[PDB]
């Protein structure tokens, strides 16, 4: 079977802190 | 290669040590010696962490 994802596997890329930004 | 001791200089074995610093993400690591010290509050002061 194959199934579909929605939004899934999204990780913190680093430390450091961070609050509301946009950030790319 | 094949050394030999009677071989001009540019010839004889020389070994080799490339250290290599790298800085990936982590909180901390290695490094000289320093000193470290306690640590004021609303002073202007010149720090390092």
């Amino acid at each position: 079977a194959y199934t579909n994802s929605f939004t899934r596997g999204v990780y913190y890329p680093d430390k450091v802190f961070r609050s509301s930004v946009l950030h790319s | 290669y094949g050394f030999q001791p009677t071989n001009g200089v540019g010839y004889q074995p020389y070994r080799v040590v490339v250290l290599s610093f790298e800085l990936l993400h982590a909180p901390a690591t290695v490094c000289g010696p320093k000193k470290s010290t306690n640590l004021v509050k609303n002073k202007c002061v010149n720090f390092n962490f």
